C-alpha cells in the first residue's frame, strides 16, 4: 500500500556525521515533492528541508549548510545526509510527501530517532 | 514568517459532547492551513486542510472555521479514541515553507 | 509585372524576401513564407504561415521605360531606378538611389511575380496559362568594374567611360 | 495576461526613447545587470524583448539571473547570463477584486525545468500513479494551474505585482533601434566645431549657393575636402571654409 519507511536514526557522537534513508510505496518519488520534518521530544514539529521535481532543495535555517537532500530515481527513494550533528538534533525525524494548497502533508513516515553520545 | 498560537492548552470535556480550539495567527493566513491529529504514539494524520475542507475519509464529525488570522476547530461527539494531540500548520509561504503550533492535549472526563 | 522576389529558397525553411507594387504602396515584406510550385500571378496571396521580421511600406516604385537596379553587399538590400519616356535605346540616363534597406537576409536567388485580371490561381498549374498583354522584360549581371564618371556643374552624371572596355577608353 | 504563457512583444525599427521607461512616476523596481541605466538610455540594438506578467509579491525576489524559486523553476525562467534589466511594479489597485481577480491560474507542476525564455502554455494533469483523475481520484489527480485569489484583504505578499523584462540581442547587428536625441542650434559665420549626422569637422559656416539634388547629403570639392553640407533639420545648403591661420 501507499507508504514511506524510513532509517538511518540512531546514535551518533557530537560533530559527526549521519544519513537518513526514506523509501516509498504505491507512489513515485522523482515526481512528488518530497520534505523531511523533525519533532523534538515533548515539543512541535519543524519543517527541515524540501527537495522538488526539478532538483532545486531546500533547508531550514537552523541546518543550512550541513544538511542535504537527494534522492535515489532508480527504486523511488530520498536521502538526507547530515553531519556535525550538535546536541540540539536529538529528534525524531520524518520523511513526507507534501502537495500543498491541493491538499496538505498527508502521508507521513514511520520517524527515525536521532539521539548523540551525550 | 507567521508565529501561531493555540488556544486553550488543555481541553477534558465530558462524553458526547463538541469541542472547540482556537488557532490564531500573526500575518494573514486566511486559506493556508491544515490539522494534524497526532494519537499519542505515532505520526501524526491530516483531518482538515486549507479552510474547512475535509481531508478524505476523515469523519465529518470534524468542523473548521475560520478566515484571516484566526481560525477553530470544533468536534461534534467526541468517542473514546478522539484523545490525540493536535497542531495547527501554516503554509503561506509553500516553496518552501510551514510553520506549527503548540499543539493540545484532548482527553475524556 | 507588379513585383520580385529574393531568398535562398522557395520553402519556409529559411526568411525569403517579398517586394510587391501596387496601384495603392509598395509592400516589403520578410516573413519566410513558403512558396507554390510556381510564384503565384494575383487571389492576393498564396503562401504558407510566416514570422515576419521586418515590413515596410511606401508610395509606388512607378513606351515607358522602367530601370532597376538591385544590389546586396553590406547587409543593406539597395535599390535603384529610373523611368524614362522612348528595345533598349541607345540614351544615356543615370539611375538614382531608391531605397537602402537595413534587413540581412542572405540572397543567392530570385524570381518575378507577375499580373493579370480576372485570372485564376492554384497551386500547382501547367504552361497553359493565361492570357496577358504583350510585355517582356531583359535581365543583366553587374560585375566589379572601373568607370571614369563625368558630373556635370549641376552635380549630375553626363557621361561615363568604361575603363577596361578597349584600349582607347583604357 | 497572467505569469503563465506570459505576454510578449518585439520592438524593433524605432527610436528607443526611455524618457518615460524607469523614469515615469508609478514604477515600483527596476534594476539591469550588465548595462547602466544611463548608458542603456543612450545605448542601442537591434531587437528588443517585452515579457509582461502578473506574479504575487513574495516572488519577486525570484526573477533574477539563475534564481531558483517556484515562479522561476518551474513557470517561467530567464537565463544566466541574461543581459536586460526586469521592472515591477505593486499592482495593488490595477488588478485586484474582492472576488478574486484569479482568472490567471499559474503553474504549480512541471515535469522539468525551463529552459530560458521557453514560453510552456500546456493543459495537463500532473500526476504520480498510472492515470490521471479522469479516471482516477484523489491520488494522482494535480493539476499545475492553481488560481491567485487575489483579493484586497491579501496582504503585501499577496499583491499582484506586475512585470515587465526587457531582454536586447546583440548578434549581427544591423541595429535599426538607436534614440538619442542631442541637437544644438546652429551658428553661423564663426569658427566653430560642427558634427553633422556624423560629419566630424570645423570651420565656419556660409549660405550656400550651389543646388544639391535631393538624395545628395554632403559635397565635396577636388581632392577629398569636403566643401559643403545640408543641415539634416532644415534641409539648407551651407559652404564650409577652415578660417585664416598663416604664418607671423
Ligand atoms: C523561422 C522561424 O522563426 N522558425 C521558428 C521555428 O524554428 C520554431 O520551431 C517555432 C516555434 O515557436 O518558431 C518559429
Ligand atoms: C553568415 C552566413 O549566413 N553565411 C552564409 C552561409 O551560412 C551559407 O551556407 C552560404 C551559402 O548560402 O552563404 C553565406
Ligand atoms: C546644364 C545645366 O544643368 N544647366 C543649368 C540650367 O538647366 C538651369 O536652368 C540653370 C539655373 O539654375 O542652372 C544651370
Amino acid at each position: 500500500e501507499v507508504q514511506l519507511v524510513e532509517s538511518g536514526g540512531g546514535l551518533v557522537q557530537p560533530g559527526g556525521s549521519l544519513r537518513l534513508s526514506c523509501a516509498a510505496s504505491g507512489i513515485t518519488v522523482s515526481r512528488n515533492y518530497m520534505s523531511w520534518v523533525r519533532q523534538a521530544p515533548g515539543k512541535g514539529l519543524e519543517w527541515v528541508s524540501v527537495m522538488f521535481a526539478g532538483g532545486s532543495t531546500f533547508y531550514a535555517d537552523s541546518v543550512k549548510g550541513r544538511f542535504t537532500i537527494s534522492r535515489d530515481n532508480s527504486k523511488n527513494t530520498l536521502y538526507l545526509q547530515m553531519n556535525s550533528l550538535r546536541a540540539e538534533d536529538t529528534a525524531v525525524y520524518y520523511c513526507a510527501r507534501d502537495l500543498g494548497v491541493v491538499g496538505a502533508t498527508d502521508y507521513w513516515g514511520q520517524g527515525t530517532l536521532v539521539t548523540v553520545s551525550s | 514568517e507567521r508565529v501561531m498560537t493555540q488556544s486553550p492548552a488543555t481541553l477534558s470535556v465530558s462524553p458526547g459532547e463538541r469541542a472547540t480550539l482556537s488557532c490564531r495567527a500573526s500575518e494573514s493566513v486566511s486559506s493556508d492551513l491544515a490539522w494534524y491529529q497526532q494519537k499519542p504514539g505515532q505520526a501524526p494524520r491530516l483531518l482538515i486542510y486549507g479552510a474547512s475542507t475535509r481531508a478524505t475519509g476523515i469523519p465529518a464529525r470534524f468542523s473548521g472555521s475560520g478566515s484571516g488570522t484566526e481560525f477553530t476547530l470544533t468536534i461534534s461527539s467526541l468517542q473514546s479514541e478522539d484523545s490525540a494531540v493536535y497542531y495547527c500548520q501554516q503554509y503561506n509561504n509553500w516553496p518552501p515553507g510551514y510553520t506549527f503550533g503548540q499543539g493540545t492535549k484532548l482527553e475524556i472526563k | 509585372i507588379r513585383g520580385w522576389i529574393f531568398g535562398t529558397t522557395l520553402d519556409s525553411k529559411t526568411q525569403s524576401l517579398l517586394i510587391v507594387n501596387n496601384a495603392t504602396n509598395v509592400v516589403i515584406k520578410v516573413c519566410e513564407f513558403q512558396f507554390c510550385n510556381d510564384p503565384f500571378l494575383d487571389f492576393r496571396v498564396y503562401s504558407s504561415a510566416n514570422n515576419c521580421t521586418f515590413e515596410y511600406v511606401s508610395q509606388p516604385f512607378l513606351k515607358n521605360l522602367r530601370e532597376f537596379v538591385f544590389k546586396n553587399i553590406d547587409g543593406y538590400f539597395k535599390i535603384y531606378s529610373k523611368h524614362t519616356p522612348i528595345d533598349l535605346p541607345q540614351g544615356f540616363s543615370a539611375l538614382e538611389p531608391l531605397v537602402d534597406l537595413p534587413i540581412g537576409i542572405n540572397i543567392t536567388r530570385f524570381q518575378t511575380l507577375l499580373a493579370l485580371h480576372r485570372s485564376y490561381l492554384t497551386p500547382g498549374d501547367s504552361s497553359s496559362g493565361w492570357t496577358a498583354g504583350a510585355a517582356a522584360y531583359y535581365v543583366g549581371y553587374l560585375q566589379p568594374r572601373t568607370f571614369l564618371l563625368k558630373y556635370n556643374e549641376n552635380g549630375t552624371i553626363t557621361d561615363a567611360v568604361d575603363c577596361a572596355l578597349d584600349p582607347l577608353s583604357e | 495576461a497572467s505569469v503563465y504563457a506570459w505576454n510578449r512583444k518585439r520592438i524593433s525599427n524605432c527610436v528607443a526613447d526611455y524618457s518615460v521607461l524607469y523614469n515615469f512616476a508609478p514604477f515600483f523596481a527596476f534594476k539591469c545587470y550588465g548595462v547602466s541605466p544611463t548608458k542603456l538610455n543612450d545605448l542601442c540594438f537591434t531587437n528588443v524583448y517585452a515579457d509582461s506578467f502578473v506574479i504575487r509579491g513574495n516572488e519577486v525576489s525570484q526573477i533574477a539571473p539563475g534564481q531558483t524559486g517556484n515562479i522561476a523553476d518551474y513557470n517561467y525562467k530567464l537565463p544566466d547570463d541574461f543581459t536586460g534589466c526586469v521592472i515591477a511594479w505593486n499592482s495593488n489597485k490595477l488588478d485586484s477584486k474582492v472576488g478574486g481577480n484569479y482568472n490567471y491560474r499559474y503553474r504549480l507542476f512541471r515535469k522539468s525545468n525551463l529552459k530560458p525564455f521557453e514560453r510552456d502554455i500546456s493543459t495537463e494533469i500532473y500526476q504520480a500513479g498510472n492515470k490521471p483523475c479522469n479516471g482516477v481520484a484523489g491520488v494522482n489527480c494535480y493539476f499545475p494551474l492553481q488560481s491567485y485569489g487575489f483579493r484586497p484583504t491579501y496582504g503585501v505578499g499577496h499583491q499582484p505585482y506586475r512585470v515587465v523584462v526587457l531582454s536586447f540581442e546583440l548578434l549581427h547587428a544591423p541595429a535599426t533601434v538607436c534614440g538619442p536625441k542631442k541637437s544644438t542650434n546652429l551658428v553661423k559665420n564663426k569658427c566653430v566645431n560642427f558634427n553633422f549626422n556624423g560629419l566630424t569637422g570645423t570651420g565656419v559656416l556660409t549660405e550656400s549657393n550651389k543646388k544639391f539634388l535631393p538624395f545628395q547629403q554632403f559635397g565635396r570639392d577636388i581632392a577629398d575636402t569636403t566643401d559643403a553640407v545640408r543641415d539634416p533639420q532644415t534641409l539648407e545648403i551651407l559652404d564650409i571654409t577652415p578660417c585664416s591661420f598663416g604664418g607671423v
